[PDB]
């Protein structure tokens, strides 16, 4: 399919938010379960 | 022109071999004082009771030091953050016992260097330059402040300021690791990226430009003679350099803009070092490096060591040994 | 070992899928 | 340019996302399961939280012989009953 | 002129003088060996190969 | 803790202080949408 | 135009990522070194070699994960997957620290590959190979720290382990055991790196602040054409500025950029020489005069002797956990401690 | 879309807000909107704190920085700083939050709907940066507003509840300030104190009377200055000394804010009067002193003579002299002998720590306080593990004094950098070479050679 | 007009495929309990 259909700024925003999500998850893991010291 | 007008014009004159300027008016005497006092102290000062426990430490050459071991020793813990000028002492002998030279030097130097930065702004202005070299210089200067003024304020004594000496500098770093775990502080890490990275980009820029120099000389002469000071033509083919580097990695990882590239060259080490300075400056108030001591734990609850714990053991060594006669109570709270 | 087939089933399903979707252009290219 | 299609083109094409809205989550899930099934543990020889020590032991199973190291680790493992 | 770190490149197209420089280097190395041997002889104690062998000295 | 009646909004309240930061991120989204002209 | 030359044609095509003859060495070795590191730090323990957790799987974070060196008992074994130790077992191989030597060796050959790439590309584009040359310093450091140093010591165990915290420990160990900061080769290294960073900063800032106005914009980056002949900044104004600020200034651009190559490269090389020394315990640990005076005079104190007290603390307090193969048991009473702490 | 790309504005997207410099309406919007952000964070962060707040734990065990600020004003606390009613906190949050809607609204309006320039709309609200008069007038307005604020603190202290007084006789408590210090000798006396040890400049203020009086003085000074600037225009020497441009003004204010950030850092790090240790936890000096006190008490209970106990160095183990004679706590905390706090001062006589008082007069609440403060020293890690760098995980604690001090040193620093940046740029722009050197008019090329 | 399976394609995927798999793994790990 043709290149340019999906706006690069939307792709940027969504990819960004996903990065924030997974790193969020990892910092959540610092306080829960293994590696939490508790 | 009147006398003050003439004096003003000399001071701010763009023709002096070394620019004076109004910042220079403060810079020159303060730096001269700090310099003279430092040299005399480094050669001839008697032992200083750094930790205020009547355990005087010898920093000067005449009193048993070489270049590597020698130092102007920080003022006494008994003084804390008190202003200790020469006239507060009953005698120079006392002044020296209590580490007065150190305060005289670091204050005159801090003022003098701050004026060095200001003077960089000033000359830049007088020559019709853009003004931000002084901003680059703000990073090493802020570092200086961090280890000579701010950390002592946070910790409550100029006796914890960095010693003016090689081995004393290492003393400072080791004790800092003991108490703050600076290595695990993301700002010290950023600082390391600033200096390692700065060194990387220094070598890389230097090598690329050297690699693309335009042929202007013979093999029997130095290629440097192919550049003439003030020539309007650039002395290297930046297109060839960009072609090389871009193909070394991939095209869009490379700089085709010399201005963008040089701006990067300034910003990376400067920002990195800013974070190093802020690291020292905030560990000054005991916000320390990451503490993952005993963070991994097995199913029963046995501690499973990580590398962080071996770091912690090392820090403990430093901790228990440092200033071995100065602590009477179990918690080293400053 | 069932765990290897359970785990590496998504990967091979992705590969089969994209092969299905890119097959005509791949044949055209080759 | 060097002949390849721009990434700008590709990552904004509808087709790219048809393919990769499948293949990316597929992989992700595969890695997930690689952990959650416990497979990882056994592939790399990594201790589960209950397999670092036996119940009353507190001596690390340090490998101490070079050439019979394998039999040593196997013994260290059998020591967890 | 030639910079200091290039003064020896004058040998690149002169096999005679290159051989000569190499002869001088070989002379210096041999001379180092001889000199070093003499110094060790002037300082070596042969009286005890057991608790004072050459590698202790 | 909040007065009991507002307890319902506890999760919302756990999230509010971060909202300022979102604005900074938003500035970039907006900029991307006008191609950083 | 036979197979060799057709192959050469293909290798040197101008694609998005240049391959080259050097690509054959470089890409697989760099790939396996990076992949080895990611595999190891994600999944593999250090229980059986160091008694340490070192992976995401175990609960470590980015700062504490590592691919740790093998057990001291392994000596300087290449530790090949098919070698006498692992004997083909991938799991036992991981447990024995095979990944360390995997990463270090594929890594070294990768660095070779990368420098070969610098030569090759330089030769294709027609530039002088000074980037490769500059890259000899990274190579010297990697070979001296990761290969030579442990090869002098008892085993790979005492090489640096590939991880953030692990490297920090390497530093601290080097301070406590080698007094590395006292070493003039390390000091020259520090001068090279910090001098390098300084040159980076000051050169970039100087160029940026002696720019000619070449556009109307207040944001002045667009006022430069990559194909332009003229200097984009005023070397003459720069020279006067620094001459009046600092006393001396660059006047020659070629010398400036050569210097920028010279300082950090030289720095790293000196540091390498120092570490080659440390491989043999050939330390700059003490000043003998210092020790004679201090031993005879219990009122004689310097920052040199202070730092030694710190080192002694480090050794005593980190050795037992850091060197488990030695089975150190230091009773409480023998631990060096100052008052109270 | 006026001035909204690089081609028209001169400024790249990353310097985007520099496109607002002569667009008074839109810039008004940016400012009101930003104010909205600040009020938002205040309210929201307050409610967040309140939700996560267990009243029987000290605040400083709970990572609070705003509720402490509210309590210091005397709302919600009783004797000893014990939380007696959370509602005021609640109010303070909600109201702030509500306000941030209003502000936000205005911001957004002026930002993207309202007049882009204000001069063609209102001669009163419109301004030229170069217009020295109008500038000094707006400055004047805002000085009046500030004065009013300081006076509001005064009025809280004197007519509406009072303030929390850690020094209150018989124990910390909320107290009405009836006799504020009005003597200029005292008030400005503070201003002329050395910043060094045992002096501490304005950071040294240690009673609420001086604080209220100070704020009275500041209120009047600010209102009068405000009127003064509304009514006058800059004098000749002023005109000749300054750069009169938007960026220059920004640079001046940035320098001021740097100064203030450093000052606030020191304030929260050393002062325990306006930052009561009940709410903020002990200062560093405080906690170190507290350790000395704690072990003096212990060992003396065990039968030690703490006045004559000689330590390993030859200095007293518990008690020694300051360089001017005062009896002070021994060990490293000798550096902290300028510390003063309500739990320690009953043991202090004219020559310093009093030995008979130490032997006979130490109350259990003093032991308690010293233990608490010794065990909540402002030391801790970035992931909030309380204690020295070598302490094991267990205690979740970093002092609010640490948080506040470090945050504000960072912000003061970067703000100093920003003042250098914008001052230098303001100068170069005013002089007309901010974009670079004129090739055909390179000034250096017209200067005599240095040699 | 454009090819699909270039050298670049390969490089990209030899990096990207393992990366997403690995991130799935690490994700999973965040919910592991002692
Ligand atoms: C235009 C300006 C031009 C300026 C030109 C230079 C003029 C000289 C400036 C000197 C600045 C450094 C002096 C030392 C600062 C210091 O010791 O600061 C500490 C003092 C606090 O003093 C402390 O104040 C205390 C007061 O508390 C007392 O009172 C309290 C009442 O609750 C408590 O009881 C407490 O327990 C009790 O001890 C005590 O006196 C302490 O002994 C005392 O040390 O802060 C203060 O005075 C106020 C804070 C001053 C700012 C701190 C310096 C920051 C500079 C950073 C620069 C970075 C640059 C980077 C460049 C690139
Ligand atoms: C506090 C942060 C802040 C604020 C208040 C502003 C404000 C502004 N910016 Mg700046 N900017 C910022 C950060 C900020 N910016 C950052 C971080 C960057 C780097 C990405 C920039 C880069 C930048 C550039 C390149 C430009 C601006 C411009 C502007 C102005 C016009 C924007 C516009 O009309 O677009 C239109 C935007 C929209 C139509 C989208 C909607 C925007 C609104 C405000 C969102 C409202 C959301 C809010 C939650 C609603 C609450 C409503 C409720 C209260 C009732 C405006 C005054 C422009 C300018 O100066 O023009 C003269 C301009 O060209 N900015
Ligand atoms: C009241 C404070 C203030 C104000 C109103 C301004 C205003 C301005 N600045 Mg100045 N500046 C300031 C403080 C301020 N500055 C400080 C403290 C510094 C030192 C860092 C600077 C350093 C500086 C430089 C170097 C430049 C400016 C420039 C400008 C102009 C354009 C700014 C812009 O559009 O950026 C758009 C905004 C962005 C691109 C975003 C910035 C991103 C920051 C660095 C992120 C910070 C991290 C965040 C706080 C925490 C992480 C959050 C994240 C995880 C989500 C504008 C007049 C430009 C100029 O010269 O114009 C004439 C310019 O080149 N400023
Ligand atoms: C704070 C800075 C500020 C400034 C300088 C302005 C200035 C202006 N506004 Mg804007 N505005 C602001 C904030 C501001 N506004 C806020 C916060 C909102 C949301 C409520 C708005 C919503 C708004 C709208 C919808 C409109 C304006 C308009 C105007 C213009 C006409 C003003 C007028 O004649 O009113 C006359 C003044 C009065 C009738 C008296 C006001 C009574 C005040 C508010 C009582 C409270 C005073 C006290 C100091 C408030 C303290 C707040 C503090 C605690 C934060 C003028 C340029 C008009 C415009 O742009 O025309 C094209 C217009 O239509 N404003
Ligand atoms: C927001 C605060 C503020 C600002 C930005 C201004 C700005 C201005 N004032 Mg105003 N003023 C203010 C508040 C303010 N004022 C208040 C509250 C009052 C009532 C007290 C006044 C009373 C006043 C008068 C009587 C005059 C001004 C004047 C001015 C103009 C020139 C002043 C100057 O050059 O200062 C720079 C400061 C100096 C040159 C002082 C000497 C420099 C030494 C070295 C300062 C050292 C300070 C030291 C570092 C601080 C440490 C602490 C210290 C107390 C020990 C300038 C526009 C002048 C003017 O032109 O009016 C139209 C003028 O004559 N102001
Ligand atoms: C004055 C600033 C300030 C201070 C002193 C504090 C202090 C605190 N906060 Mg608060 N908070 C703040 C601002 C502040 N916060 C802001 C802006 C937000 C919105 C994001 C919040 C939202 C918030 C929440 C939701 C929570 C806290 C919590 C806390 C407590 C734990 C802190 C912690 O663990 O941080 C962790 C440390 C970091 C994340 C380090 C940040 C490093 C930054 C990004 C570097 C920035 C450098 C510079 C600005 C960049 C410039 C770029 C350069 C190139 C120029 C502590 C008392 C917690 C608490 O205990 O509540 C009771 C809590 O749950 N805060
Ligand atoms: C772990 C085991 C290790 C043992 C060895 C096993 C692997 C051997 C090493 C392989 C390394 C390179 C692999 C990718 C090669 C490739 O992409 O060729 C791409 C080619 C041609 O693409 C064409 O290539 C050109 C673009 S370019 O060459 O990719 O830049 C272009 O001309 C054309 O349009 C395009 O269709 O297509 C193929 O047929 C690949 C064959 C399989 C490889
Ligand atoms: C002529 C003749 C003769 C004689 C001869 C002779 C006598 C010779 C001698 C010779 C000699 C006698 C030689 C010597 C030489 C030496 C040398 C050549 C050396 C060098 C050295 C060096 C080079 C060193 C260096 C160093 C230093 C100083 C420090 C440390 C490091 C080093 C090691 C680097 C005869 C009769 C036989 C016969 C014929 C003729
Ligand atoms: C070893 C080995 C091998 C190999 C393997 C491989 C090859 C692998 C690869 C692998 C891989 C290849 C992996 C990857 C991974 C990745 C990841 C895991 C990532 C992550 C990321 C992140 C996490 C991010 C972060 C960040 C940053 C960095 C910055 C920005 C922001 C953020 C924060 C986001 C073989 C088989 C041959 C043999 C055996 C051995
Ligand atoms: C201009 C501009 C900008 C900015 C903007 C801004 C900054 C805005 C802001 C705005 C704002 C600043 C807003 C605010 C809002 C708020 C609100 C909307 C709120 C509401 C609230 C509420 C509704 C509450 C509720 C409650 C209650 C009442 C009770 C308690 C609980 C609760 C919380 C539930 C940007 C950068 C983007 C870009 C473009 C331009
Ligand atoms: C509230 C309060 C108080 C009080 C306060 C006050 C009363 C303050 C005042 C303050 C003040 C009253 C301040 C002032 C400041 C000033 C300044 C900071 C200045 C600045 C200046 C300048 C910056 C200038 C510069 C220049 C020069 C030097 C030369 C020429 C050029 C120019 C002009 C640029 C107290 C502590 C009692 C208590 C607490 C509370
Ligand atoms: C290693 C490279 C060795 C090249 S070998 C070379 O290859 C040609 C075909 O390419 C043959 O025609 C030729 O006879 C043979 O010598
Ligand atoms: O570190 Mn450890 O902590 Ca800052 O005080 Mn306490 O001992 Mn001492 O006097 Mn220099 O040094
Ligand atoms: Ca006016
Ligand atoms: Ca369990
Ligand atoms: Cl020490
Ligand atoms: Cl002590
Ligand atoms: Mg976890």
């Amino acid at each position: 399919s043709e290149g340019g259909r999906i706006p690069l700024w939307i792709v940027a925003t969504v990819a960004g938010m996903g990065v924030i999500v997974i790193v969020g998850l990892f910092f959540y893991g610092a306080y829960a379960g293994l590696g939490s010291s508790l | 022109a009147n006398l003050w007008e003439r004096f003003c014009n000399w001071v701010t004159s763009t023709d002096n071999r070394l620019y004076v300027g109004w910042f220079g008016v403060i810079m020159i005497p303060t730096l001269l004082a700090a310099t003279i006092c430092f040299v005399i102290a480094f050669i001839a000062a008697p032992p200083v009771d750094i930790d205020g426990i009547r355990e005087p430490v010898s920093g000067s050459l005449l009193y048993g030091n070489n270049i590597i071991t020698g130092a102007v020793v920080p003022s006494s813990n008994a003084i804390g953050l008190h202003f200790y000028p020469i006239w507060e002492a009953a005698s120079l002998d006392e002044w020296l016992y209590n580490g007065g030279p150190y305060q005289l030097i670091i204050f005159h130097f801090l003022l003098g260097a701050s004026c060095y930065m200001g003077r960089q702004w000033e000359l830049s202005y007088r020559l019709g330059m853009r003004p931000w070299i002084c901003v680059a210089y703000s990073a090493p200067l802020a570092s200086a402040f961090a280890v000579f003024l701010i950390y002592p304020i946070g910790q409550g004594s100029f006796s914890d300021g960095m010693p003016l000496g090689i081995s004393g500098t290492f003393n400072f770093m080791i004790v800092f690791q003991a108490e703050h775990n600076i290595l695990m502080h993301p700002f010290h890490q950023l600082g390391v990226a600033g200096v390692f990275g700065g060194a990387l980009f220094c070598a890389m820029h230097g090598s690329l430009v050297t690699s693309s120099l335009i042929r202007e000389t013979t093999e029997t002469e130095s290629a440097n003679y192919g550049y003439k000071f003030g020539q309007e033509e650039e002395t290297y083919n930046i297109v060839a350099a960009h072609g090389y580097f871009g193909r070394l990695i991939f095209q869009y990882a490379s700089f085709n803009n010399s201005r963008s590239l040089h701006f990067f060259l300034a910003a990376w080490p400067v920002v990195g070092v800013w974070f190093a300075a802020l690291g020292i400056s905030t560990m000054a108030f005991n916000l320390n490096g990451f503490n993952f001591n005993h963070s991994v734990i097995d199913a029963k609850g046995n501690v499973i060591n990580t590398w962080a714990d071996i770091i912690n053991r090392a820090n403990l060594g430093m901790e228990v040994m440092h200033e071995r006669n100065a602590h009477n109570f179990p918690l080293d709270l400053a | 070992d069932w765990r290897v087939l359970v785990v590496l089933l998504p990967v091979l399903l992705a590969a089969g899928w994209a092969v299905r979707n890119i097959l005509p252009y791949a044949v055209k290219q080759v | 340019t060097t002949g390849e299609r721009p990434f700008s083109d590709i990552i904004t094409s509808v087709r790219y996302w048809v393919i990769h809205s499948i293949t990316i989550p597929a992989l992700f899930i595969a890695g997930w399961l690689f952990v959650s099934t416990g497979l990882a543990y056994d592939v790399f020889g990594t201790p589960r939280p209950d397999s670092y020590y036996a119940q009353e032991q507190r001596s690390i199973p340090l490998v101490t012989d070079r050439f019979e190291a394998k039999q040593q680790v196997e013994t260290f493992l059998e020591q967890l009953k | 002129g030639l910079p200091w770190y290039r003064v020896h490149t004058v040998l690149i197209n002169d096999p005679g003088r290159l051989i000569a420089a190499h002869l001088m280097h070989t002379a210096l190395v041999a001379g180092w060996a001889g000199s070093m041997a003499l110094y060790e002889l002037a300082t070596f104690d042969p009286s005890d190969p057991v608790l004072n062998p050459m590698w202790r000295q | 803790k909040l007065p009991e009646a507002y307890a319902i909004f506890d999760p919302l309240v756990d999230v509010l202080p971060v909202i300022p930061v979102l604005f900074l991120a938003l500035a970039f989204v907006w900029q991307a949408a006008v191609g950083f002209r | 135009r036979g197979w060799f030359d057709i192959l050469d044609d293909w290798l040197k095509r101008d694609r998005f990522v240049f391959v080259g003859w050097s690509g054959i060495l470089l890409f697989p070795c760099a790939y396996l070194a990076l992949g080895g590191w990611l595999t190891g730090t994600t999944f593999v323990t250090s229980w059986y070699t160091h008694g340490l957790a070192s992976s995401y799987l175990e609960g470590c974070n980015f700062l504490t994960v590592a691919v740790s060196t093998p057990a001291n008992s392994m000596g300087h074994s290449l530790l090949l997957l098919w070698g006498p130790e692992a004997q083909g077992d991938f799991t036992r191989w991981c447990q024995l620290g095979g990944l360390w030597t995997f990463i270090a060796l594929h890594g070294a050959f990768g660095l070779i590959g990368f420098m070969l790439r610098q030569f090759e590309i330089a030769r294709l584009v027609g530039v002088r190979p000074y980037n490769a040359i500059a890259f000899s310093a990274p190579i010297a450091v990697f070979v001296s720290v990761f290969l030579i140093y442990p090869l002098g010591q008892s085993s790979w165990f005492f090489a640096p382990s590939f991880g953030v915290a692990a490297i920090f420990r390497f530093l601290l160990f080097f301070q406590g055991f080698h007094n590395w900061t006292l070493n003039p080769f390390h000091m020259m290294g520090v001068a090279g790196v910090l001098g390098g960073a300084l040159l980076c900063a000051i050169h970039g800032a100087t160029v940026e602040n002696t720019l000619f106005q070449d556009g109307e914009g207040a944001s002045t980056f667009r006022a430069f054409n990559p194909t332009q002949a003229e200097e984009t900044y005023s070397m003459v104004t720069a020279n006067r500025f620094w001459s009046q600020i600092f006393g001396i200034a660059f006047s020659n651009k070629r010398w400036l950029h050569f210097f920028m190559l010279f300082v950090p490269v030289t720095g790293l090389w000196m540091s390498a020489i120092g570490v080659v020394g440390l491989a043999l315990n050939l330390r700059s640990y003490d000043f003998i005069s210092q020790e004679i005076r201090a031993a005879e005079d219990p009122e004689f104190e310097t920052f040199y002797t202070k730092n030694l007290l710190l080192n002694e603390g480090i050794r005593a307090w980190m050795a037992p956990q850091d060197q488990p193969h030695e089975n150190f048991v230091f009773p409480e009473e023998v631990l060096p401690r100052g008052n109270a702490l | 879309a006026t001035n909204r790309d690089q081609e028209s504005s001169g400024f790249a997207w990353w310097a985007g807000n520099a496109r607002l410099i002569n667009l008074s309406g839109k810039l008004l919007g940016a400012h009101v909107a930003h104010a909205g952000l600040i009020v938002f964070w205040a309210g929201a962060m307050t409610l967040f704190e309140l939700a996560h707040f267990i009243p029987e734990k000290p605040m400083y065990e709970q990572g609070l920085i705003l509720i402490p600020h509210i309590a210091t004003l005397g709302w919600g606390v009783g004797p000893g700083g014990e939380v007696v009613d959370t509602f005021p906190f609640f109010v303070v949050g909600v109201v702030h939050l509500i306000s941030s809607a209003v502000l936000g609204f205005g911001g957004v309006y002026h930002a993207i709907r309202g007049p882009e320039t204000l001069e063609e709309y209102s001669s009163f609200f419109g301004y030229d940066w170069k217009d020295k008069n109008k500038m000094t007038t707006i400055l004047g307005f805002h000085l009046i507003v500030l004065g009013i604020g300081a006076l509001l603190l005064v009025a809280k202290a004197m007519f509406f509840g009072g303030l929390y007084d850690t020094w209150a006789p018989g124990g910390g408590d909320v107290r009405v300030i009836t006799n504020p210090t009005l003597d200029p000798r005292v008030i400005f006396g503070y201003l002329l104190k050395s910043p060094f040890g045992g002096e501490g400049w304005i950071v040294s203020v240690n009673n609420l009377e001086d604080v209220v009086g100070g704020h009275i003085w500041i209120g009047l000074i600010c209102i009068a200055g405000g009127i003064w600037h509304i009514l006058t225009t800059p004098f000749g020497w002023a005109r000749r000394a300054f750069i009169w441009s938007g960026e220059a003004y920004l640079s001046y204010s940035l320098g001021a804010l740097s100064m203030m950030g450093f000052i606030a850092t020191c304030f929260v790090w050393f002062n325990n009067t306006v930052y009561p240790s009940e709410f903020y936890g002990p200062t560093g000096p405080e906690a170190s002193q507290a350790q000395a006190m704690t072990f003096l008490i212990r060992d003396q209970k065990l039968g030690a003579n703490v006045g004559s106990a000689q330590g390993p160095t030859g200095l007293g183990k518990y008690l020694m002299r300051s360089p001017t004679g005062e009896i002070i706590f021994g060990g490293e905390t000798m550096r902290f002998w300028d510390f003063r706090g309500p739990w320690l001062e009953p043991l202090r006589g004219p020559n310093g720590l009093d030995l008979n008082k130490i032997k006979n007069d130490i109350q259990p609440w003093q032991e308690r306080r010293a233990a608490e403060y010794m065990t909540h020293a402002p030391l801790g890690s970035l992931n909030s593990v309380g204690g020295v760098a070598t302490e094991i995980n267990s205690v979740n604690f970093v002092s609010p004094r640490s948080w506040l001090a470090t945050s504000h040193f960072v912000l003061a620093f970067f703000f100093l950098v920003g003042h250098l940046w914008h001052a230098g740029r303001a100068r170069a722009a005013a002089a007309g070479f901010e974009k670079g050197i004129d090739r055909e008019s390179e000034p250096v090329l017209s200067m005599p050679s240095l040699d | 007009s454009y090819p699909i399976f270039t050298v670049r394609w390969v490089a990209v995927h030899t990096l990207a495929v393992p990366t997403i798999f690995f991130l799935g793994a690490i994700a999973a790990m965040q919910f592991i309990q002692r």
